[PDB]
C-alpha cells in the first residue's frame, strides 16, 4: 500500500536519496542543464523549484544561507546561486525549470533518462516540441471559428 | 416539459443520487452524544436514459443517473454521442437505479441533494480502498505464526490449506489475492444534516471508499424503513414547484445547531 | 485497559490494600466477555494469596473524550454480594460510574471526590 | 461606606484548528467546518491559550451534585483540525494525576477560563506524566492572572526533573526535541550518546516535507474578519 | 545586514585531490599545533 505518497525511494534509504539529490541539484546549479535518469530528474525538479525560492528570499536570510550551505556542496556555487539564478528569476512565479525526455541510454541497461535545464541559461536551445503553425488546416479552421465568435459579439 | 407526477404508493421507490465523498466530521446530538458523518457533495446528478420496466427487469423500472462533469476530449465516440443527443454534459459515473413505473422521471432532469430530507436511511454503495494483492494475515484475518520461537520463513504464511485425503483444495478456500477494489453497499446510515447552497448530505457513519470518489446514494431498502418515503418529495425535488427558497442548513430534530444556547442538563 | 496478569492499586482502605506483601496484587479474570476491562467492570484479584473481588475505577489507557484518565491502575475491593469492604475512598473517580446507580450505589456511597 | 481612590494612570493569532492538514482533501469541507466553527465560536467565547497554560473547563456533568463540572489543568498539547480540535489538560489531586482531553467545540463546556497565559519550552510537553508530581500539581482555586497586552506571552523557561528510567517514551531522542528537561542531571554521557544514533539531520534541510500555509492562512483571516463583521 | 558566506575551501571526506590536499594541510596543521619537538618528530615520522 502506497496511497497518498510523494516521496519515491532511491539509493540505499532516505539519507543516500538525500545525498543523491544533493549531488544532482549541485550538478545542475554549476552547469545550468544536466541529464540524468528520468525518476531521479522528476525528483529533482521539486527541490530544484524550492532552491530558486530560497534564493530569492535575500543573501542575508539566515535560513536560506544554510540551506545553500547544505545543499550546494561546492561552495563557490552559493554566491552563483544567490548573486545570478535568484536576481534573473524574479517575476516568474514557478516556471524556473524545464524537463523534457530524451531517448534511452546507448548503455546495455536502456535506462529512462530525462534532461533538465534552469531557463534563460546561456546554452543552446534543446529541440522543443513546438505546436503546430497556426497556417495549418485544422488550424485555419479553428481560426475561422474564432473570427465567427468575434464577429457574434 | 415535465412528466405527469403520480401520486405516491405504499409499494413505491424512489430515485437515487450520486455524490462525491468530501470527508468526515464530528456531530454532536442534543442528549450529549456524539457522531461521525460524512460530507456527500451532489456536484452534478442527471437522468440520462429511462429503461422500461419490461425490457430491463419486468418487475421495476430503471433510471440512469449520472455523475459529475468530465472533459469531451478523454471520452469514447459513442458516449459523446450519447451525450450529445441528451444535450449535456459527460459524467465521470454512469449508474442505474431501480424504481417504480410510478415515480419515473424525464431523462435530462437534474437532481439536487434536497432530495433527502433530514432525517432518514440511505443506503451508499461505492468501491472500497483498494488496498492491492494483500497477504491473508491482512485479507481474511488469519493470525501468524509465532515470531522467535523458532518459525523459519512462516511468520505470515496461510498454513494448512486442505485435507490429505481429499488431494485438492475446495474452491471457497481463503487465500490471498486482490483486496478492497471491489463495490461494496452500506446499509442503514442515517442522515442528520443537508446543506442546500452546497448540496451536501451529512450521512452518519462510514461510508466505503477514498474520499473525493463517486458514490451511490438511495433510500434504504430494509424492512425496518420500507415506508420512510411518504413524507419525501415522492419524485424528486424540484427547486422550481415550491417557489420558496429553503434555509442554507436543514438540521434533524435531535442535532445540536453551531448556533445553539450550549445546552446544559436539567 | 486491564487484562489478566495486571499489577493495580487498591484505592480503598482495607487490610488487604493497606498490609504489605511480597507479591504485587495482579489480577485473576475479567468478568466481561472480553479479555480487555473497562471501567465500571467486576474483575477477579489475588491478593496476599487469597482470592478477591474488585471495580475498576481508573486506567492508564486512554479513552472517550472528556473521560478522565489517571496515572495508575487503580480498583476498589468488593465484596461478593455487591457491597464494598472498604471504609472510604480517597482518589478522584470518574462521574461515569454514577451513570450505572443501581449496582454501584453503597460503591458509590464511601466515594468522596468525583472527577 | 467610604470610596476608595486606587490607580492614578499618571504615565505615558491563528488558532491551531484553523490550520487544515496536509491532505488532498477538497477545500469545500475545510470552509464548512470553519464556518461551523465561527458559529459555535459566536456563542461559545474560546479564548487564547499556548502548550503550557493553566485552563480552567466548566462541563455539563448530569449525574454530579449539580450540573456544573470545574476541572482545572495545565494544556499538554493541543492537536486536530477544525470542529474536532481537542487539547489535553492535566492535574495532579490528591496524589494521582488525572488528565482529561476536552474538545474544543463540545456542546456540553459551559466555559474555558485562562487563569495564566503563558508559554513553555515546548510545542507538546508529553512528558509530565514522567515528571516529578510538583510540576503536575496546580491549585483548583488559584485566581486568575491577567497580563498586559505588551508582554507578548512571556515564555516560561523552566528545566524539569525527571523521574529515574524507564519512562514512558523515549525523550533524549531527537525526534522529540525536547529543550525543557534538565538532561545533565538524570542521564549519563553515553546515554546522550547513544541516543543521538537515531537523528536525521537530513529533514531540517529536506525542503519538501515543510508545509507552506501563507496563502491559506491568509484566507482563513479574511474569512474570520467577514463573518466577524457579519 | 551583512550577507556571511561560507569559505570556499574543498570537501574534506572526498575522494578528489582537493580534498587529499586538504587532509594533508589538516594533518600539516595538527604538526604545527603540537607543542613538543618530540611529538612534531614522532607525528612526522610516524608514516612507514
Ligand atoms: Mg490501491
Ligand atoms: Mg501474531
Ligand atoms: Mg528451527
Ligand atoms: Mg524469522
Ligand atoms: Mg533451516
Ligand atoms: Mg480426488
Ligand atoms: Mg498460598
Ligand atoms: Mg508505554
Amino acid at each position: 500500500i502506497s496511497h497518498g505518497r510523494v516521496f519515491r525511494r532511491l539509493g540505499l534509504g532516505p539519507e543516500s536519496r538525500i545525498h543523491l539529490l544533493q549531488n544532482l541539484l549541485t550538478g545542475l546549479v554549476r552547469h545550468e542543464r544536466i541529464e540524468a535518469s528520468w525518476a531521479r530528474v522528476d525528483e529533482l525538479r521539486g527541490y530544484a523549484e524550492k532552491l530558486i525560492d530560497y534564493g530569492k528570499l535575500g543573501d542575508t536570510n539566515e535560513r536560506a544561507m544554510r540551506m545553500a550551505d547544505f545543499w550546494l556542496t561546492e561552495k563557490d556555487l552559493i554566491p552563483k546561486l544567490f548573486q545570478v539564478l535568484a536576481p534573473r528569476f524574479q517575476g516568474q512565479n514557478g516556471g524556473y525549470t524545464r524537463m523534457l525526455q530524451i531517448p534511452n541510454r546507448n548503455e546495455q541497461d536502456r535506462a529512462k533518462m530525462a534532461v533538465i535545464e534552469y531557463k534563460g541559461n546561456c546554452l543552446p536551445p534543446l529541440p522543443l516540441p513546438r505546436r503546430d503553425s497556426n497556417l495549418t488546416l485544422l488550424n485555419q479552421l479553428l481560426q475561422g471559428l474564432r473570427q465567427d465568435q468575434e464577429a457574434s459579439s | 416539459e415535465p412528466w405527469p407526477i403520480h401520486p405516491w404508493e405504499p409499494g413505491s421507490s424512489r430515485v437515487g443520487l450520486i455524490a462525491l465523498k468530501l470527508g468526515m466530521m464530528p456531530l454532536w446530538t442534543k442528549d450529549g452524544q456524539k457522531h461521525v458523518v460524512t460530507l456527500l457533495q451532489v456536484q452534478d446528478c442527471h437522468v440520462l436514459k429511462y429503461t422500461p420496466k419490461e425490457n430491463h427487469n419486468g418487475r421495476m423500472a430503471a433510471l440512469t443517473v449520472g455523475g459529475k462533469t468530465v472533459s469531451h476530449f478523454h471520452k469514447s465516440a459513442s458516449i459523446l454521442e450519447f451525450y450529445q443527443e441528451l444535450g449535456l454534459p459527460p459524467k465521470q459515473k454512469v449508474k442505474i437505479f431501480n424504481v417504480t413505473e410510478n415515480a419515473v422521471i424525464k431523462p435530462g432532469t437534474p437532481l439536487y441533494a434536497a432530495h433527502f430530507r433530514p432525517g432518514q436511511y440511505v443506503d451508499v454503495t461505492a468501491k472500497t480502498i483498494g488496498k492491492g494483492f494483500q497477504g491473508v494475515m491482512r485479507r481474511w484475518g488469519f493470525k501468524g505464526q509465532p515470531a522467535t520461537h523458532g518459525q523459519t520463513k512462516t511468520h505470515r504464511r496461510p498454513g494448512a490449506i486442505s485435507t490429505g485425503d481429499v488431494a485438492r483444495v475446495w474452491p471457497g478456500t481463503k487465500m490471498p489475492g486482490q483486496l478492497g477494489n471491489i463495490d461494496r453497499t452500506a446499509f442503514g446510515l442515517k442522515v442528520w444534516r443537508i446543506n442546500t447552497k452546497h448540496n451536501i448530505i451529512y450521512v452518519n457513519g462510514s461510508v466505503p471508499g477514498h474520499k473525493n470518489c463517486l458514490v451511490k446514494i438511495k433510500d434504504s431498502k430494509l424492512p425496518a424503513y420500507k415506508d420512510f418515503c411518504k413524507n419525501l418529495p415522492f419524485p424528486t425535488y424540484f427547486p422550481d414547484g415550491d417557489e420558496e427558497a429553503l434555509p442554507e442548513d436543514l438540521y434533524d430534530e435531535n442535532v445540536c445547531q453551531p448556533g445553539a444556547p450550549s445546552i446544559t442538563f436539567t | 485497559a486491564i487484562q489478566k496478569m495486571t499489577r493495580v492499586r487498591v484505592v480503598d482502605n482495607s487490610a488487604l490494600g493497606t498490609t504489605p506483601y511480597h507479591r504485587p496484587p495482579r489480577c485473576i479474570h475479567v468478568y466481561n466477555k472480553t479479555g480487555v476491562g473497562k471501567v465500571g467492570d467486576r474483575i477477579l484479584l489475588a491478593i496476599r494469596g487469597q482470592k478477591k473481588k474488585a471495580l475498576i475505577v481508573g486506567h492508564r489507557m486512554p479513552g472517550p473524550r472528556m473521560t478522565p484518565r489517571f496515572d495508575s491502575n487503580n480498583v476498589v475491593l468488593l465484596e461478593d454480594n455487591g457491597n464494598p469492604v472498604g471504609t472510604r475512598i480517597k482518589t478522584p473517580i470518574p462521574s461515569s460510574l454514577r451513570q450505572r446507580e443501581g449496582e454501584f450505589s453503597k460503591v458509590l456511597a464511601i466515594a468522596q471526590n468525583f472527577v | 461606606a467610604f470610596q476608595p481612590p486606587p490607580k492614578p494612570v499618571i504615565v505615558d493569532f491563528l488558532s491551531p484548528e484553523f490550520i487544515p492538514p496536509r491532505g488532498r482533501t477538497n477545500p469545500l469541507k475545510f470552509q464548512i467546518e470553519r464556518k461551523d466553527m465561527l458559529e459555535r465560536r459566536k456563542i461559545l467565547h474560546i479564548p487564547e491559550f499556548y502548550v503550557g497554560s493553566i485552563l480552567r473547563v466548566t462541563t455539563a456533568d448530569p449525574y454530579a451534585s449539580a450540573k456544573t463540572s470545574q476541572f482545572l489543568g495545565i494544556c499538554i498539547q493541543r492537536s486536530g483540525s477544525g470542529l474536532g480540535a481537542t487539547f489535553i489538560l492535566r492535574n495532579t489531586i490528591e496524589g494521582q494525576g488525572v488528565e482529561i482531553c476536552f474538545e474544543l467545540y463540545n456542546p456540553r463546556i459551559q466555559e474555558i477560563q485562562v487563569v495564566k497565559l503563558e508559554k513553555r519550552l515546548d510545542n507538546s510537553l508529553l512528558y509530565l506524566r514522567d515528571a516529578l508530581p510538583e510540576y503536575s500539581t496546580f491549585d483548583v482555586n488559584m485566581k486568575p492572572i491577567t497580563q498586559e497586552f505588551n508582554q507578548e506571552v512571556p515564555v516560561n523557561q523552566l528545566k524539569v526533573k525527571m523521574k529515574p528510567k524507564p519512562w514512558s517514551k523515549r525523550w533524549e531522542r531527537p525526534k522529540f526535541n525536547i529543550k525543557g528537561i534538565r538532561f545533565d542531571l538524570c542521564l549519563t554521557e553515553e546515554q546522550m550518546r547513544e541516543a543521538q544514533k537515531w537523528s536525521q539531520p537530513w529533514l531540517e534541510f529536506d525542503m519538501m516535507r515543510e508545509y507552506d500555509t501563507s496563502k491559506i492562512e491568509a484566507a482563513i483571516w479574511d474569512e474570520i474578519e467577514a463573518s466577524k463583521n457579519s | 545586514p551583512v550577507a556571511r558566506y561560507p569559505p570556499i575551501v574543498a570537501s574534506l571526506t572526498a575522494k578528489s585531490k582537493a580534498a587529499r590536499q586538504r587532509r594533508v594541510e589538516q594533518w600539516q596543521a595538527t604538526v604545527h599545533a603540537a607543542k613538543s619537538v618530540d611529538e612534531k618528530l614522532r607525528i612526522l615520522t610516524k608514516m612507514q
